[PDB]
């Protein structure tokens, strides 16, 4: 269920729902497991948002345990095509590709909370069938790998050489470790 | 030389159960042929005009205080409604309407229509309908109180005395109404 509330204008008074409200505020809610119906839904409203007003900037708050690689991209390119600078927050926790969206957020206006999470490790596939098909999915699948450790890299400003080390398993980081480690700016302790 | 009690023993007889808003009529009145009587060349310099609102249920008796009371009032009283008022020139009526019909009662006679009395009728058919500042203009309603404000203050209003005799005169009198009382 979600509840709906009333915003004041000067017209009249008119319903909204939670989210669509904060939309109205450039904010979107990224929620649950990233795939195709979500990922879609979230460029149309950043689209939206660079033709009210593309100087303002934009607040993504992000919760999610991460999902499939190539529905993340389209926005990662998205995000970095507009003009106004996309603030991101990480809430709860930030996998593999919650958390290359949280890195590629405009330098300066990213911030984790002080209990929050970060997971990274590196791209998870698999096939079946001859052996000449699954050499080309593990072709497609590492330049995927090498790909993405570029991008952190990037934003992060580490090495690709120290990325790749980092990424081979599963490695947690913690809210302070993460500033120290480039990949986020501060951390929004208490209202100021 | 009438008095509140005299006026009230009067309006008594017409109507029961009102002692709250007999008391305020009593008072104007008194008040208003007081304030007329007096030169104005003293101390007191442009007294204050205190007017009256008539809020009640649905036939509870406002319009019938205001028509025993032109029975009893010497100085000319007349009935007018704002159902028929426009703003801005509009076919319907103007606000002009209201001081020509005094004259009727009065016998256009200027001196003796400034005392005069104005009752209105249906005075909620021209409040906005529980909305803020409206988008567009609201002919009747919001419209029509902003044009009566100067009027309840005191100005001079153009009406053609008889509606005019024919294109000769072409002329409009003047009608003071900083004096006028207004229910
Ligand atoms: N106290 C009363 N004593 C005697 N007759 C009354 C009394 N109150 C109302 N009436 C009768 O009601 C008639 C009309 O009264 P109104 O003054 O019109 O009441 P009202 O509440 O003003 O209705 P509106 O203003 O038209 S909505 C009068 O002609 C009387 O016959």
């Amino acid at each position: 269920l979600v509840p709906m509330v009333i915003e004041q204008t000067s017209r009249g008074e008119r319903s909204f729902d939670i989210y669509s409200r904060l939309l109205k505020e450039r904010v979107i809610f990224l929620t649950g497991q990233v795939e195709d119906h979500m990922a879609n839904l979230i460029v149309a409203q950043m689209l939206f948002l660079e033709a009210e007003n593309p100087e303002k900037d934009i607040y993504l708050y992000i919760n999610s345990p991460g999902g499939v690689i190539t529905a993340g991209m389209s926005i990662y390119d998205t995000m970095q095509f507009i003009k106004p600078d996309v603030s991101t927050i990480c809430m709860g926790q930030a996998a593999s590709m919650g958390a290359f969206l949280l890195t590629a957020g405009a330098k300066g206006k990213r911030f984790c909370l002080p209990n929050s999470r970060v997971m990274i490790h590196q791209p998870l596939g698999g096939y079946q069938g001859q052996a000449t098909d699954i050499e080309i999915h593990a072709r497609e699948i590492l330049k995927v790998k090498g790909r993405m450790n570029e991008l952190m890299a990037l934003h992060t400003g580490q090495s690709l050489e120290q990325i790749e080390r980092d990424t081979e398993r599963d490695r947690f980081l913690s809210a302070p470790e993460a500033v120290e480690y480039g990949l986020v700016d501060s951390i929004l302790t208490h209202r100021n | 030389l009438p008095t509140p009690h005299e006026i009230r023993n009067h309006l008594d007889d017409y109507v029961i159960g009102q002692e709250q808003a007999k008391k305020v009529l009593a008072v104007a009145v008194y008040n208003h042929y007081k304030r007329l009587r007096n030169g104005d060349t003293s101390n007191g310099v442009e007294l204050g005009k205190s007017n009256i609102l008539l809020i009640g249920p649905t036939g509870s008796g406002k319009t019938l205080l205001a028509e025993t009371l032109a029975r009893l009032l010497d100085v000319p009283f007349t009935m007018a409604d704002a159902t028929t008022l426009t703003e801005a020139g509009y076919v319907g009526e103007d606000v002009e309407n209201i001081i020509q019909k005094l004259l009727q009662k009065s016998d256009y006679d200027v001196q003796k229509a400034q005392r005069g009395i104005v009752y209105i009728d249906q005075i909620d058919k021209i409040s906005r309908k529980s909305d803020n500042p409206s988008i567009t203009r609201d002919v009747s309603g919001e419209g029509v109180q902003q044009a009566l404000l100067k009027l309840i203050e005191g100005t001079v209003a153009a009406v053609p005395p008889q509606g005019g005799r024919k294109h000769p005169q072409q002329e409009f009198l003047q009608v003071d109404t900083s004096k006028i009382l207004f229910i």
